[PDB]
């Protein structure tokens, strides 16, 4: 719940970080700058393979971390603008939610425990097919569905 | 002089001998170090 | 002159290989939230 920070540039909302575990996470394609100035001294290093950013979390805010965990069993899961579906590997999500500008928001499991940040999406006709960046144990994976688009 | 000269081909044995160890000692350097690239560039490709 | 000039060349080239070959065979144990390097590879290669 307070875990979200907002990235702006020129006056302009782009995207959103989140901070998980014990680690500053932040989509690459995303431009601007961090609104809190104390995270705005941290050096960051990027790869483009996986598309992520990351950085040490400072001492004195290590209370408001996020609880995580790596269990993906079928079912229903929530996140900000309503409900979505995890079935058959891939994540789907009723058209017309959703738009440029709302990446970087966490995928929360029943105990409110973060399995996922999601970045762009794919246009189908009654569904949308949603990319999304997860973790497993000691590696992450990217998965990407066909014709999507970046948010 | 009643004999031709020479070319640049014609040097000591002693002193051909110094260019040999030379050049593949550092030839050696390049190869190891090549081999330990393509090792990892594998090993991202097909875990992905 | 021109000989060792060369030959100096090849040898930063073998330097710059290595370090590349570090950054990209460590990365990924970083990014992941929790992660734990291993303690084979934290110490003797790809340290």
């Amino acid at each position: 719940n307070d875990c979200i920070f907002e990235v702006k540039h020129e006056g302009k909302v782009m995207g959103y970080a989140c901070l998980v575990g014990d680690k500053v996470m932040k989509p690459a394609h995303v431009k601007g700058t961090i609104d809190n100035a104390d995270l705005a001294k941290l050096a960051f290093k990027r790869s483009s393979k996986y598309d992520l950013e990351c950085a040490q979390i400072p001492v004195h805010m290590k209370s408001d971390a996020s609880k995580f965990t790596h269990e993906k069993p079928e079912g229903y899961y929530n996140w900000h603008h309503g409900a979505v579906q995890y079935s058959g590997g891939r994540f789907t999500i009723p058209t017309g939610a959703g738009k440029p500008g709302d990446s970087g928001r966490p995928i929360f499991d029943n105990k409110g425990r973060v399995v996922a940040i999601v970045l762009g999406g794919a246009n189908e006709g009654a569904r949308t097919a949603l990319s999304v960046v997860t973790w497993n144990k000691d590696i992450v994976t990217k998965i990407t569905p066909e014709g999507a688009e970046e948010w | 002089a009643s004999h031709t000269t020479l070319g640049v081909q014609d040097i000591s044995t002693t002193a051909m001998s110094w260019v040999q160890k030379i050049t593949g000692g550092v030839g050696l350097i390049v190869a190891v170090a090549a081999l330990i690239l393509i090792v990892v560039l594998c090993v991202s490709f097909s875990r992905h | 002159s021109v000989a060792s000039f060369v030959l100096l060349s090849m040898v930063g080239t073998a330097v710059g290989m290595c370090v590349c070959a570090r950054r990209r065979c460590i990365t990924p144990y970083e990014l992941t939230p929790g992660a734990t390097v291993p303690f084979l590879l934290s110490l003797l290669c790809c340290v």
